[PDB]
């Protein structure tokens, strides 16, 4: 969950020219970025290890990217050429016992269902 | 133009008459429709049929209508009627007279109906 | 759910002789009970309908007991001689999400976790 194994598949590029970035997604909105860097010449895997935080009841996810560092002739810095996604952890869900009551209506041509202000 | 008075009454297989609805309406092209409950109903079956009469009245016209209450449904393939599993015991009959044709009587119509209930259909 | 079929396996014996009643029980307590008599012979099976009450999330089970109507030589009117249980409703599980916190405090031989008031 914590550690993770990046591959060089560049021919005649080192991955330090790119500037790394990890976030963290709790139930979708993110809660946690960090920057980072990682030597590895071409055909090369290196491991990264990131520190997670506690976590609730919440569904959490991982994304990784690589960027442009800076300018390039075809794009402007900043530019994502790579990026992966992870789950870390599911989420618990609840079931709440309903105390509240339902009313119900026939006609020859409809059956009516009350329930809160909503009717069907 | 003007409004008129609207009478619905159910009289029961023994005789006893409620008026369900009394009230007027302005003279338009409308369809109302009406739910009402009725207690321990006396169910039309073949065996034992049944019937109620509605009583309509709309000003000076009258007109009345003969129903029964009756239930036919599927459940998990097999047919129901008021709840009980039932056998259709038929047969298939063209409204034929050897005399007249096509243009049968009243007097043939009983005449065979009496001929299939004493033969079991 | 409301419709249950007695058999009667005595010899020589009316089950119009017997005190019928049934139960229903809402997480083990009692909620309603209501006396009933059934005529029967020996062999013979006859049908017994029981109203419901509309049911809440929770779990209920149905109680049906016959008795002794009146004193024999052999035991004293009420003495139970033959009953049967059923499942009318399975219950709906809540899950609550926590969003409390738990401590954590390692040493040589034990680690020690504390939440709320309880220490384990």
């Amino acid at each position: 969950k914590d550690t993770y194994e990046v591959e060089n598949r560049y021919l005649f590029t080192n991955l330090e020219m790119f500037d790394g970035a990890w976030k963290i997604r709790k139930d979708g909105e993110v809660i946690e970025e960090k920057t980072f860097k990682i030597f590895a010449e071409p055909g090369e895997k290196r491991l990264l290890k990131i520190p997670l935080p506690e976590m609730d009841d919440s569904e959490y996810f991982l994304e990784i990217s690589f960027s442009l560092s800076e300018d390039t002739p075809w794009a402007e810095k900043g530019h994502v050429v790579a990026w992966e996604q992870f789950l870390l952890k599911a989420p618990a869900f609840e079931k709440k016992s309903i105390s509240d009551g339902v009313s119900l209506r026939e006609d020859g041509k409809h059956l009516t269902v009350e329930a809160k202000d909503t009717v069907y | 133009e003007e409004e008129k008075d609207l009478e619905v009454t159910l009289i029961t297989p023994d005789g006893d008459e409620k008026t369900l609805v009394k009230e007027t309406v302005k003279p338009e092209d409308r369809v109302l429709s009406f739910a009402f409950d009725v207690k321990d109903p006396k169910k039309w079956s073949a065996e034992t049929p049944h019937l109620y009469v509605l009583k309509l009245k709309l000003g000076e016209d009258e007109k009345k209508v003969n129903f029964g209450f009756r239930k036919i449904e599927i459940k998990d393939g097999t047919l129901l009627f008021n709840g009980k599993p039932l056998y259709i015991k038929g047969v298939n009959r063209h409204e034929f007279d050897p005399d007249r044709g096509h243009a049968v009587t009243v007097e043939r119509m009983i005449q065979d109906i009496k001929l299939m209930k004493q033969h079991n259909i």
